C-alpha cells in the first residue's frame, strides 16, 4: 500500500486499517487498542479545528482588513464585552463538547434530540456523526473520508507556520506569501540564521511583549526564543 | 551478550534479563537476590532525577546565551530565595510534606505490590497498582500516552532506551559537579569554552584538576 | 553479600558499630546543647 | 428512563422507583436502603419548605417596589430579621419551637413505625387512612386530591421544590457575592447582562 | 478492610474485630487479650473527654473572635485558668477529686466485673444499668440509639474522637508557640499561608 516513506516497513500493530493509515508511528502509540480510539478522534479534533482555523486567518487578511492576527481590536469591534463572551463561550462549548465526548466513550446514548425526538442516525463511527450534522454529502464515497484527513493533516502542520512566521517575520501568513517570491533566495530563516561553530545570529521576535489591552499586562512572549536558529 | 570489558564473562549470578544488563558487578553488590530488586530499583530513580536534572542544568544554561537573565544550576537556589516573597522554611517544609508522601508511598509497593490500589487512596484503583515490574509503575497518570500498553516488544526495548539514557545522565550530572568545582563555571559555558579555544580552556588548564 | 552480612551481624561488629552511633550521637548533642547539669531548659 | 446525564453508569440502588429517582448519586451515597428512604423524605420535607421559603422571601421585592402596592418594607428578606413586629424574640422564638415541635415530632413519629399510629387525634379522630409516610391524605389535603395522578403528579412536585431548593441557595449567594436581593440581580443582569454576571461583578480586583 | 497505611502488616494479634481498628499498633502495647481490652475503653473515655473539651477551647474563643456576640469570658482556652470567683482553689478541686471519683471507680469496677456495677441492693435507689460492657447505654444513651447503626455509629464516634484527641494536642503545642488563640493561629495561616506556616518559627526554625 502507499505509505509515507515508500520503502519502508510499516509497524506491526497498523495495517492498512484506519482511514488514511500511511504507516507512521516513530513512537507506536497506536499499539493500544483502547487509547489508540481515544487519539483517533483527537487527530479529527485537532484538525477539524485547525481546518476551520487557518481559513479564517487567510480570509481574515487578504479579502478582508488586514491586521496580521494578535488582534483584540477589529472593526467588529467588541460589541459584547470580552468576559461577556469567555462567560457564553464557556456555557456554550460545555454543553456541546461533554455531550459530544460522551459518544466517545459509551456511543450511541446521546443520538436523540434532548428536547423532543427526531434522534440523529444509527451508531456509525464515533469521530463521524450522519444525519443532521452531514446533509449534503458533496463526495458519496469514503474516500471523500480519507479526503478529509490528508486537508487537516496538512492544516494543523501549516497553522504553526503561522504562529513562527508571525513570531520572527512579524507579518500575516500571506504577506510573506508574496514577500518570498520577491527575492527568493531572502528570508528563508535558513538564510537568515546560522549558528555555526563559533558565530551564532538569530533573528530577534518581531512582536513585543506587554501587549495593552484594556488595562491589562497580557505578557505573550515569544516561543521559546533562546532555541531558534 | 556484549559484557564491558570484554574477553570476560559476567558474574555467575546475574547473566539475566534485566533492561540494560552488561555484566557489571565488580564489587559483587547484587549477591544477594533480595537486594538486587532494591538495587534496580535505585538505579531506575536515579537515572529518572538524572535525566530531570541535566536538562535542568543545561536549558537554563543555554537560555543565558541569548540573554533572558537566569541563572546558573548552581546559585540558583539563592537567586529565588534572593527574590524570595516565600519564607525558605515553608519551602523546605512542603518539600518534606508533598514529596515524602509519594516515597513512602512509592515505597509500600516495592515492599508489597499487591497495596497500593487496591483502593482507599481518593479511589483511583489501578492507576496506582502498578504493572508489577520494580520501577515501572505504568498507570493512568504516571503513564498518560497509554504507552507501553501495546506491543510489548516495542516496550521491553524502551525499557533498555531509559537505562542507557540514565546511565548517562548520571554520568554526566557527575561533570556538571565536578566540572563546577573546577572552572566555577556553567555547563554551557564549558561547551563554549572548549569550543573556542579548545587548547587552553582543557582540563589540564584548569589549575584545579592538574596541581602542581 | 549473603555471607559478608553475617559476619557485620557477628557479636563484636555490632558492639563496636551501635556503640559508635551512640558515642557519636551522645557526643554531638553536646555539640549543640552544651554544659547540660539539670534538666532546666 | 430519562437520567440527568444520558448513557451513564446508572447505579444499582438507584432502580427507578421512588418519585423522581433519575439515577443521580454521584458521591455512591445512599447505598443502603433505610438511610435511603431517610434520605427520600429529607429531598421532600426540605423540598416543600423551600418552595413556600423561597416565595416567602421573594414576595417583599414585588409588592414593595414593582407596584408599591400597600409597602411592607421586608428589605431584600433581611429587614425581616430585625423588624419591629409585636412579641419580643424570647416570646416569638420559643413560641414557634412549642408549636412546631409538635408537628415535628408527628412528623417523625410516623415515619419511625411508618404503617402506624399518629392519625387520630384528641377531638375524637380523624383517620383518613394516613398510608404514605412522605404524604398524608385527609385534613392536610383537603381538595382530594390524589386524584389518581400520583406518579404522574409526584414528580411535578419533587421536580419543582428541586429546584426552587437550588434557586433559594442562589439567594444566599446571590447576598454575600453582591448584597442586593432577588429582583434587584434579577433586573440589574438584564440592564447590561454582557458586563453584569458572577464573572463580571464578583471580580472586584 | 482500611489500614494505616495500606502497605505493611496488620500484626497477628490484632485482626480487624473492633470498630476504628486500621492495624496500627507499632510499639505492641496490645498483645495479651486482657490488656487490649482495658486500653479500648481507655480510648473511648480519652475520645470523649477530648470531643467535649476541645469544643470548650474551639467554640468559645470561637464566638468572640468571630465578632461582638457573646464574648467568651475567659479569653482564650489558656486565659480561663484564671477567673475563678465564687469558691477558692483549694476546695473546689477537692470537690471535683471526690466528686469525679465517686463516679469513675464506679466504672472501673464495672469493668473489673462487667455483669452489675451495682446489683438492685446496693447503693440505694439509682443503680438503673442496663449495661453491655465497653459502653455504658441505659442512662446515658437517653433517645434511645443503638437503633441498628450501632456498628456504624461506633466507627462515627472513635473516628471523630480519633481526630479531637490529635487536634487537641494541636491546640496545647500551637498555644505554647505561638501565644495566641486558635482562630488566631487559624486565620494568620489562612490569611498568608507560607510565612504563617509551622516551621519558619521558633521550632523546626532550629534547623
Ligand atoms: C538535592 C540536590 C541539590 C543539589 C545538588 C543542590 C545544589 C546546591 N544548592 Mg540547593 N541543591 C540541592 C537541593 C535543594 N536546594 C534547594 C535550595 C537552595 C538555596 C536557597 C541555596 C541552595 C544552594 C545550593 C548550593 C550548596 C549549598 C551549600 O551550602 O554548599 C556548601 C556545602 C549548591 C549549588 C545555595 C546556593 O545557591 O549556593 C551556590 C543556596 O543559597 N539551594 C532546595 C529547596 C529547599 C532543594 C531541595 O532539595
Ligand atoms: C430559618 C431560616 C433563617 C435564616 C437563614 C435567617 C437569617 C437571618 N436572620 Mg433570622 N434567619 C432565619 C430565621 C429566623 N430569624 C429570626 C429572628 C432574627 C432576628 C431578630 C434577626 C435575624 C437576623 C437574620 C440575619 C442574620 C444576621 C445574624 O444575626 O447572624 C449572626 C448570628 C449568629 C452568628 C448566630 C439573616 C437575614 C438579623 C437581621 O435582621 O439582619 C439582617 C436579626 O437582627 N433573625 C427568627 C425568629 C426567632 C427566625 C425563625 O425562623
Ligand atoms: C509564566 C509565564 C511565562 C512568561 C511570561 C514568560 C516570558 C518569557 N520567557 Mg519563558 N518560560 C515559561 C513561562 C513564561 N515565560 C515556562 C513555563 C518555561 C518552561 C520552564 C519557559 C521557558 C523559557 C525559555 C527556555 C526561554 C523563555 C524566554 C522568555 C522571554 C522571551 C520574551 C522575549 O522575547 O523577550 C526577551 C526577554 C526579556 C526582555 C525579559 C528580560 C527581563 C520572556 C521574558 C526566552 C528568553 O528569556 O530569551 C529571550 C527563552 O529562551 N522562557
Ligand atoms: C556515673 C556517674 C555519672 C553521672 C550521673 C554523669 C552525668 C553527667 N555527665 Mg558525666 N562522667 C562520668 C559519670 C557520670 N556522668 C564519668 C565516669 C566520666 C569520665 C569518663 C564523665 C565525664 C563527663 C564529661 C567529660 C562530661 C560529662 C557530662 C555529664 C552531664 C551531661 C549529660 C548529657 O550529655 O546530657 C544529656 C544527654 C542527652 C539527653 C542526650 C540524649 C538524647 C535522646 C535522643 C533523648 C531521647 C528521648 C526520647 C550529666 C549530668 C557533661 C557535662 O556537661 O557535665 C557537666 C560533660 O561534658 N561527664
Ligand atoms: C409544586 C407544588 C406542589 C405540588 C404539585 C404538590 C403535589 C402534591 N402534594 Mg404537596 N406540598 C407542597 C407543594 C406541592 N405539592 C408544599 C409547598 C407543601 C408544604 C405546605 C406541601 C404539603 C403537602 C401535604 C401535607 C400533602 C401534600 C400532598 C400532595 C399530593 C396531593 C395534593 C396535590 O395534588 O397538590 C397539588 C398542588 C398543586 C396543583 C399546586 C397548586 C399551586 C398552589 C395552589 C399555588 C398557591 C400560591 C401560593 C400559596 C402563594 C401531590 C403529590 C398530599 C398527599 O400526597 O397526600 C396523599 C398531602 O397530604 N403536599
Ligand atoms: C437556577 C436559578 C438561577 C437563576 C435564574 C440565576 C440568575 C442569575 N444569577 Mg444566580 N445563582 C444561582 C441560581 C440562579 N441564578 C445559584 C444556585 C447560585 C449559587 C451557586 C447563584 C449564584 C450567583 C452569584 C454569586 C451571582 C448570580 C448572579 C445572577 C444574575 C446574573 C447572571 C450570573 O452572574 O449568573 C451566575 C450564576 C451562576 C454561575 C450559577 C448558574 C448555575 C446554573 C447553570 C443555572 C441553571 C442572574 C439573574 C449575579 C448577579 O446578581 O448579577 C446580577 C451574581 O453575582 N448568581
Ligand atoms: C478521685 C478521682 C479519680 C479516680 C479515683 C480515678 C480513677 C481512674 N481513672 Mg480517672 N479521672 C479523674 C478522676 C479520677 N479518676 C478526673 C478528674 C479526670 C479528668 C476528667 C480523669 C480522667 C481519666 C482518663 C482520661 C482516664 C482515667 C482512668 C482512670 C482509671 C485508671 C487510672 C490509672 O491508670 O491510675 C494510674 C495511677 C495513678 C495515676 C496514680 C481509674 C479507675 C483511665 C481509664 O479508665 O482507663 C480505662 C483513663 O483512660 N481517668
Ligand atoms: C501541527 C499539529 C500536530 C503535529 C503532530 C505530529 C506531526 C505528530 C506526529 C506523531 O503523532 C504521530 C503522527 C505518531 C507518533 O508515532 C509520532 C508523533 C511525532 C508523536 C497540531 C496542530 C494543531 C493546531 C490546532 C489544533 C489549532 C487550533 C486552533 C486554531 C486554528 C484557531 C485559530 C484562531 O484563534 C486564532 C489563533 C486567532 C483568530 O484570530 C483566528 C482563529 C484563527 C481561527
Ligand atoms: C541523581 C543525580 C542528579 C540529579 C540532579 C538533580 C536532582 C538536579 C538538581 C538541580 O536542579 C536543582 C535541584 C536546582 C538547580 O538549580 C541545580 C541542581 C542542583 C543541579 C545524579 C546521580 C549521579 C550518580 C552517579 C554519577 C553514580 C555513579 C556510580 C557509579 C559509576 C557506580 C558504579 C558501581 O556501583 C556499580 C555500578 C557496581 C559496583 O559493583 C561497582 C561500583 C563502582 C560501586
Ligand atoms: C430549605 C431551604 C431554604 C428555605 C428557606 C426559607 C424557609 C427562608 C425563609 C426566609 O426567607 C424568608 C422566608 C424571610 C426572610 O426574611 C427570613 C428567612 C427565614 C431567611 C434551602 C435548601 C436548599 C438545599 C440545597 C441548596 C441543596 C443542594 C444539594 C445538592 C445539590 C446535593 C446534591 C447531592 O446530594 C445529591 C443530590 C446526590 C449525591 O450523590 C451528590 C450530592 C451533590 C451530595
Ligand atoms: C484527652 C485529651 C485532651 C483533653 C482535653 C481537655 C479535656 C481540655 C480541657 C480544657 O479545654 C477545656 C475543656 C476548657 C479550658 O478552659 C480548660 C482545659 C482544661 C484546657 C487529649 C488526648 C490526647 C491523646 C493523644 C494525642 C494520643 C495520641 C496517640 C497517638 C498519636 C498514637 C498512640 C499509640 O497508641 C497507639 C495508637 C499505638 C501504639 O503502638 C503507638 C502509640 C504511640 C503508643
Amino acid at each position: 500500500r502507499p505509505l509515507w516513506l515508500p520503502g519502508s516497513t510499516p509497524p506491526a500493530h497498523l495495517d492498512g486499517s484506519m482511514t488514511g493509515d500511511f504507516g507512521w508511528d516513530p513512537l507506536g502509540l497506536g499499539a493500544n487498542p483502547e487509547a489508540m480510539t481515544w487519539f483517533r478522534e483527537a487527530e479529527l479534533q485537532n484538525g477539524r479545528w485547525a481546518m476551520m482555523g487557518v481559513f479564517g486567518i487567510l480570509v481574515q487578511e487578504l479579502v478582508k482588513p488586514d491586521v496580521f492576527w494578535y488582534d483584540a481590536p477589529t472593526k467588529i469591534d467588541l460589541p459584547f464585552n470580552i468576559i461577556g463572551i469567555v462567560a457564553f463561550q464557556a456555557f456554550a462549548m460545555h454543553y456541546v463538547e461533554i455531550r459530544r465526548w460522551q459518544d466517545l466513550r459509551k456511543p450511541g446514548s446521546v443520538n436523540k434530540d434532548p428536547i423532543f425526538s427526531n434522534y440523529s442516525l444509527p451508531e456509525h463511527e464515533p469521530g463521524y456523526p450522519g444525519g443532521i450534522f452531514a446533509p449534503f454529502v458533496p463526495g458519496d464515497i469514503e474516500e471523500l473520508k480519507l479526503k478529509e484527513l490528508k486537508n487537516a493533516r496538512l492544516s494543523m502542520l501549516a497553522f504553526v507556520g503561522f504562529v513562527m512566521q508571525a513570531q520572527i517575520t512579524g507579518k500575516g501568513p500571506i504577506a510573506c506569501w508574496t514577500d518570498h517570491l520577491a527575492d527568493p533566495f531572502g528570508t528563508t530563516i535558513f538564510s537568515k540564521a546560522v549558528i555555526t561553530l563559533g558565530g551564532a545570529v538569530k533573528p530577534t521576535c518581531q512582536i513585543p511583549d506587554h501587549v495593552a489591552f484594556q488595562g491589562i499586562d497580557i505578557p505573550t512572549p515569544c516561543f521559546f526564543e533562546g532555541f531558534w536558529p | 551478550r556484549p559484557v564491558w570489558y570484554p574477553g570476560n564473562s559476567p558474574p555467575e549470578w546475574l547473566d539475566g534479563s534485566l533492561p540494560g544488563d552488561y555484566g557489571y558487578d565488580p564489587l559483587g553488590l547484587a549477591s544477594d537476590p533480595e537486594m538486587l530488586k532494591w538495587w534496580v530499583q535505585a538505579e531506575l530513580v536515579h537515572g529518572r532525577w538524572a535525566m530531570l536534572g541535566t536538562v535542568g542544568m543545561i536549558v537554563p544554561g543555554v537560555a543565558a546565551r541569548a540573554g533572558g537573565d537566569f541563572p546558573q544550576w548552581y546559585d540558583a537556589g539563592k537567586v529565588y530565595i534572593e527574590n524570595s516573597s516565600i519564607p525558605f522554611g515553608a519551602l523546605l517544609m512542603t518539600q518534606v510534606l508533598m514529596m515524602g508522601w509519594s516515597e513512602m508511598m512509592r515505597y509500600y509497593e516495592f515492599v508489597s505490590p499487591g497495596s497500593q490500589g487496591t483502593g482507599s487512596f481518593m479511589g483511583f484503583t489501578e492507576a496506582f497498582a502498578g504493572t508489577g515490574e520494580n520501577g515501572y509503575p505504568g498507570g493512568r497518570f504516571f503513564d498518560p500516552f497509554g504507552l507501553a500498553k501495546g506491543d510489548p516488544a516495542k516496550l521491553q526495548e524502551y525499557k533498555v532506551k531509559e537505562i542507557k539514557n540514565g546511565r548517562l545522565a548520571m554520568f554526566s550530572c557527575l561533570g556538571y559537579y565536578a566540572q563546577y568545582a573546577a572552572t566555577g563555571k556553567g555547563p554551557v559555558d564549558n561547551w563554549f569554552d572548549h569550543i573556542a579555544d579548545p587548547f587552553h580552556n582543557t582540563c589540564a588548564t584548569n589549575g584545579v584538576s592538574v596541581p602542581f | 553479600m549473603q555471607n559478608l552480612k553475617i559476619y557485620l551481624s557477628t557479636a563484636p561488629v555490632i558492639a563496636f558499630i551501635w556503640l559508635s552511633l551512640l558515642s557519636s550521637l551522645i557526643i554531638e548533642v553536646n555539640r549543640f546543647f552544651p554544659d547540660p547539669l539539670i534538666f532546666a531548659f | 428512563r430519562p437520567i440527568w446525564l444520558p448513557g451513564a453508569d446508572v447505579p444499582e440502588w438507584l432502580d427507578g422507583t421512588i418519585p423522581g429517582d433519575f439515577g443521580y448519586d454521584p458521591l455512591k451515597l445512599g447505598k443502603d436502603p433505610e438511610t435511603l428512604k431517610w434520605y427520600v423524605q429529607a429531598e421532600l420535607v426540605h423540598g416543600r419548605f423551600a418552595m413556600m421559603g423561597l416565595v416567602g422571601m421573594l414576595v417583599p421585592e414585588l409588592l414593595t417596589n414593582a407596584g408599591i402596592g400597600l409597602p411592607a418594607k421586608g428589605t431584600e428578606w433581611f429587614n425581616a430579621g430585625a423588624a419591629p413586629m409585636f412579641a419580643p424574640t424570647g416570646v416569638l422564638f420559643a413560641m414557634q419551637f412549642l408549636l412546631m415541635g409538635w408537628a415535628e415530632i408527628r412528623r417523625y413519629q410516623d415515619f419511625k413505625n411508618p404503617g402506624s399510629v399518629n392519625v387520630d387525634p384528641i377531638f375524637g379522630g380523624k383517620l383518613p387512612d394516613g398510608n404514605i409516610p412522605g404524604y398524608p391524605g385527609g385534613i392536610f389535603d383537603p381538595f382530594g386530591f390524589a386524584k389518581g395522578d400520583v406518579d404522574s403528579l409526584k414528580l411535578k412536585e419533587v421536580k419543582n421544590g428541586r429546584l426552587a431548593m437550588f434557586a433559594t441557595l442562589g439567594f444566599y449567594c446571590q447576598a454575600v457575592v453582591t448584597g442586593k436581593g432577588p429582583i434587584a440581580c434579577w433586573t440589574s443582569h438584564l440592564a447590561d447582562p454582557w458586563a453584569n454576571n458572577v464573572w463580571s461583578i464578583e471580580l472586584a480586583k
